[PDB]
């Protein structure tokens, strides 16, 4: 099967993650994804803290396999950086290594919530977020799941206030596009365009945009908070909605009378967001239903909001103390 | 994905030179002649071929799996991981990485004992001995000893690119696509970007139905000299081709190939 000379010179070479790493007490995430740790080199050649990842299950599933595959192609500022992969013979777990990211929006936004986020932060995170998404779109490379909890911010350090996008592997449907919702079979780049208008909206307002309580496509309450919000299309605003699988279902559930005054002005106005400002405008044009109408990332980036006073930072946090705390260890 | 090959694991450590590639295969060329260890490539290549055909697996996943089989032979010996259990197990990691999905225990190994048993009896007189143990054993070293590297970019796509834009998608890509599937009789895949495998392609296809393409070539700006080495190899290829009988030869050769030393 395999040559035993090989596999002894490969055992005695391979690094192994318990050996470089510790991280025993040290997990700091967990989800679909895996568990994260916040580990420091047992070698004292670097004093900085890193993230491992500890993969869902043994060998190698899809999720892996797609982490494991782009993040070795993709470069980029606001995208996240993939170090080094472990792979663990005796108990067949995958490990990823990447440069510890402090901060992430669900974190940030949590933190603000509780108090009841500067305008200049909010507008740095949205271009870094577009950035990273522009270049992943530009890869052919679909997000997939975009969410607060994967825009992670870097702490202090040579990188400070720089967003990552992570999980590339990819219960809640807050950031689902509405085409998601009425049966669309497949992702597309408009599907992670809507997911960072939502992350917008929440920035500005410290509230997820299409908040609902908790296997197929269709998300009735889901699809009123929707309505809720945005109001029932009208045909002339999203035409191909009859094309969806979901229609005849959507047609039997809803009537567009119950939503006469909902408009997204009115939901933003409560949020104290005035409709004339450039922040609005742009929300606006990244929630469209129709995802044939909603802008590009590219398009969003040149958005006069963005020349508007005051210019995004590379620094989020643009050179001031960092109010959020350090994760805690679960 | 389909990103910037300039900036791809493919083009900054998957092009190797035909040098460093003679110098490695020299520890198994004690067993096998030059002749002898081309035939054993060719011999592989239609195995992963045979075997992604069973279980309908599109070309992009056939030469994903002969593209991650080659790097793993173009750095380690025959005798390293029996190239029996590593063409099916790299026919599993590229239906994952392609987005197909996991073959199933039961239809991976039913495929691999089929397809021998089936298309291949003249080498293999035993049915397939591996079970799913072993291809998750060998997709672990698959995985580590390739660097992680799992987007691999083929001619395939650069070549329906090249065709549409000459406006002759009918009559030159069924002959041109065909001969893309030939190149990974060879080493090719390892030593040139897969849109210079494409135009060499096309530019045989021309040559076989016999259409005036030079001013479309001369009109690309690429190195031709490199097109001419390309064009070379496709020739020679299937001069190997009328020269080799796979069914009367590979017995022989596979019993010469150096196997996996058990433990003491
Ligand atoms: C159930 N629960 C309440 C939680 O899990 C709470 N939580 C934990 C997180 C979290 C998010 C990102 C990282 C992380 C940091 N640095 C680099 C990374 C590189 C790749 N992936 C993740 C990285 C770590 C933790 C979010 N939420």
């Amino acid at each position: 099967s395999m040559d035993y000379d090989f596999k002894v010179k490969l055992s005695s070479e391979r690094e192994r993650v318990e050996d470089l790493f510790e991280y025993e007490g040290c997990k700091v995430g967990r989800g679909t994804y895996g568990h994260v740790y916040k580990a420091k080199r047992k070698d004292g050649k670097d004093d900085k803290d890193y993230a491992l990842k500890q993969i869902e299950g043994t060998g190698i599933s899809m999720s892996a396999c797609r982490e494991i595959a782009l993040l070795r192609e993709l470069k980029h500022p606001n995208v996240i950086s993939l170090q080094k992969v472990f792979l663990s013979h005796a108990d067949r777990k995958v490990w990823l290594l990447f440069d510890y990211a402090e901060h992430d929006l669900w974190h940030i936004i949590k933190f603000h919530r509780a108090s009841k986020l500067p305008r200049g932060m909010v507008k740095s995170l949205l271009y870094q977020i577009l950035d990273g998404i522009h270049y992943l779109h530009a890869n052919w490379v679909l997000h997939r799941d975009l969410k607060p909890a994967n825009i992670l911010v870097m702490g202090e350090g040579p990188e400070r206030g720089r967003v990552k996008i992570a999980d590339m592997g990819f219960v809640t449907f807050w950031y689902r596009a509405p085409e998601l919702l009425l049966g669309a079979r497949h992702y597309t780049k408009a599907i992670d365009i809507w997911a960072i208008g939502c992350i917008f909206a929440e920035l500005l307002t410290s509230e997820p945009i299409f908040h609902c309580r908790q296997s197929n496509p269709y998300h009735h309450d889901q699809l009123d908070r929707i309505f809720n919000v945005m109001g029932f299309p009208a045909d002339k605003d999203w035409e191909d909605i009859k094309k969806m699988p979901e229609h005849s279902t959507l047609m039997k559930d809803f009537r567009r009378n119950t939503y006469t005054n909902c408009s997204l002005i009115k939901y933003m106005e409560k949020h104290k967001v005035k409709p004339d400002s450039k922040a609005f405008h742009l929300l606006q044009k990244l929630l469209t239903m129709d995802p044939i109408k909603r802008i590009t990332s590219e398009q969003a980036m040149q958005d006069p909001y963005f020349l508007e006073d005051p210019l995004p930072t590379s620094d989020v946090f643009a050179g001031c103390q960092i109010p959020y705390p350090k994760r805690e260890f679960l | 994905m389909a990103g910037n090959f300039w900036q791809s694991s493919h083009y900054l450590q998957w092009i190797l030179d035909k040098q460093d590639l003679l110098k490695e295969r020299q520890k198994d060329l004690k067993f096998l002649s030059e002749e002898e260890y081309w035939k054993l490539q060719i011999f592989f290549t239609n195995v992963i071929q045979a075997l992604g055909e069973h279980l309908k697996l599109r070309q992009q996943v056939i030469a994903t799996a002969t593209v991650y089989f080659k790097r793993f032979y173009a750095r380690y010996s025959l005798k390293s991981i029996d190239p029996v259990l590593m063409a099916p197990t790299c026919v599993f990691l590229a239906s994952k990485v392609e987005e197909f999905g996991v073959v199933s225990n039961t239809r991976l190994i039913a495929a691999a004992t089929s397809v021998l048993k089936t298309r291949f009896s003249y080498a293999f007189p035993k049915e397939f001995p591996y079970r799913m143990n072993h291809i998750l054993e060998c997709e672990f070293y698959l995985l580590e000893l390739m660097d992680c590297c799992l987007i691999v970019y083929h001619p395939y796509r650069p070549l329906l690119q090249y065709v549409q834009d000459m406006g002759q998608e009918d009559m030159l890509l069924p002959l041109a696509w065909r001969i893309v599937n030939d190149t990974y009789r060879t080493d090719l895949c390892l030593l040139y970007p897969p849109f210079m495998i494409a135009l060499a392609c096309l530019h045989v296809a021309c040559v076989v139905q016999q259409k005036d393409a030079r001013q479309w070539f001369a009109e690309l700006s690429v190195d031709m000299e490199k097109i001419l080495e390309i064009i070379r190899v496709i020739l020679k290829l299937y001069e190997q081709w009328k020269n080799f009988d796979e069914r009367k030869e590979m017995a022989t050769i596979l019993s010469k190939m150096p196997k996996p030393k058990p433990p003491p």
